[PDB]
């Protein structure tokens, strides 16, 4: 009906709607990313990014790329230590950390899973507690010395 | 501690000393959780006037006027194991009776939590009641036989008496012995706590748990180590609910 | 070391009670300096 526009090359880890055989003048599409990824247009991470096709048959903007969700650094635990599930210290999407509790004077509450994985909402999470950190408790009645 | 044996350095890490800013001791205590000390209530108040046997804010010993010492062994001499700590609040039992001695238990909030180590660490709250004849251990820096003071912490290992046969002993001298109280000692007397032992703990070993539990604290007694008169202690399981309510301590 | 076999008196810093006889008294076990 108008002028035709180059078939779009989808982003890595990201959809495009609406998917069409051909694209024409006045048409407009939305670039999305998988669960756990946002769209990066230098230098900001948004949920969708939009482009139209112009009278001259070209796209209004180049296709952006999907940068992974990164929940930064796990919060410190008093009388506790953090250990990672990878040597490179991954903090990106779906990566796990185990909150250990310093021995032998402290133990963890409810002896919970103690594992924290990254939610796609960019947040370190535990399916028992949530965003709330574990609690490390004093160890009662266990003297290091016995009598002669 | 009458006819006692010197405590071995590190076998009683929960023991706490209640001493005036002066340094001079006056009661015992036991560390609960991270920043709490349990004691006898009467430790924490100046002797109420008999003309008005009721309690007042003005009667209670002030937080600024005493300190807590943890990891102490020598009665007067000092250590690098000692940790000197302030007092945020003190809380007596709401049904504590200064004249009857009922509910003779109180809690002291620490100002800064101590560094937990081999010589300093808490005792467990009792997860249940005590059987007749259970061997307990009682510890304190109190006056011993012949009325002198120790250089060290002193302890005694004694059986618990059944409440019934304890009551029968303190009647007909007409002194009440409530459920909140517990007795430890042998028929013919000989081993007891004494002056300067109040609040000092009475513990048991549990097996096959392998953990030491707090049973009760030094409360009162006739004289020290008298025949047919067992020493009375504050039963803790009876007031565990309150303690957990106040402190928020789970084992 | 006798006492009035009534009810409540203060033996130094410690609180006390006397039995049916005025001979013996049951007291708290705190340390005094007074």
């Amino acid at each position: 009906t108008g002028n035709e526009c180059p078939e779009l090359q989808p982003p890595v880890h990201g959809k495009i709607e609406p998917s069409q055989a051909k694209y024409f003048f006045k048409d407009q599409v939305l670039v999305s990313c998988d669960t756990g990824y946002k769209v990066l247009k230098d230098n900001v991470e948004m949920d969708t990014f939009q482009i139209e096709c112009l009278k001259d048959g070209t796209w209004s903007n180049k296709i952006p790329t999907c940068k992974i969700v990164d929940c930064r650094a796990p919060g410190e635990l008093e009388h506790g230590l953090i250990t990672f599930s990878t040597r490179n210290n991954l903090t990106t999407y779906k990566s796990e950390i185990k909150y250990s509790c310093q021995e032998p004077y402290y133990k963890m509450l409810n002896n919970n899973t103690g594992i924290y994985t990254c939610s796609a909402q960019g947040v370190w999470m535990n399916k028992v507690l949530g965003r709330s950190l574990p609690t490390c408790l004093p160890v009662c009645g266990l003297p290091k010395f016995s009598r002669k | 501690i009458f006819n006692g044996r010197p405590a071995q350095k590190g076998t009683t890490p929960w023991i706490a000393m209640l001493s005036h800013l002066n340094g001079q001791p006056f009661c015992g205590g036991s560390l609960l959780g991270s920043s709490w000390i349990v004691t006898a209530a009467h430790c924490l108040h100046q002797s109420l006037d008999p003309k008005d046997p009721t309690l007042r804010d003005s009667d209670l010993l002030s937080p600024s006027d005493f300190k807590i010492i943890l990891g102490k062994h020598w009665r007067l001499r000092s250590d690098e194991n000692e940790q000197h700590l302030g007092v945020k609040h003190t809380t007596l039992h709401p049904q504590y009776d200064p004249n009857t001695f009922e509910n003779d238990v109180a809690l002291v909030e620490l100002l800064e939590s101590p560094v937990l180590n081999a010589f300093v660490m808490p005792i467990c709250l009792p997860e249940g009641p005590q059987q007749e004849g259970a061997m307990v251990i009682v510890s304190g820096w109190g006056k011993q036989f012949l009325q002198r003071f120790p250089e060290t912490l002193m302890e005694i290992e004694i059986p618990i008496v059944d409440h019934s046969t304890c009551q029968k002993a303190y009647a007909p001298l007409k002194k009440k012995v409530t459920r909140d109280m517990i007795c430890a000692g042998e028929k013919e007397g000989g081993k007891d706590a004494c002056a300067g032992d109040s609040g000092g703990p009475m513990v048991t070993l549990n097996r096959e748990r392998g953990q030491w539990y707090l049973v009760g604290t030094v409360s009162w007694g006739d004289d020290c180590g008298k025949k047919d008169r067992y020493g009375v202690y504050s039963y803790i399981h009876h007031n565990k609910d309150w303690i957990q309510r106040v402190t928020g301590v789970r084992n | 070391v006798t006492c009035e076999p009534g009810t409540t008196f203060k033996d130094k810093c410690n609180t006390c009670r006397c039995g049916s006889d005025g001979k013996s008294a049951f007291c708290t076990r705190k340390l005094c300096y007074q």
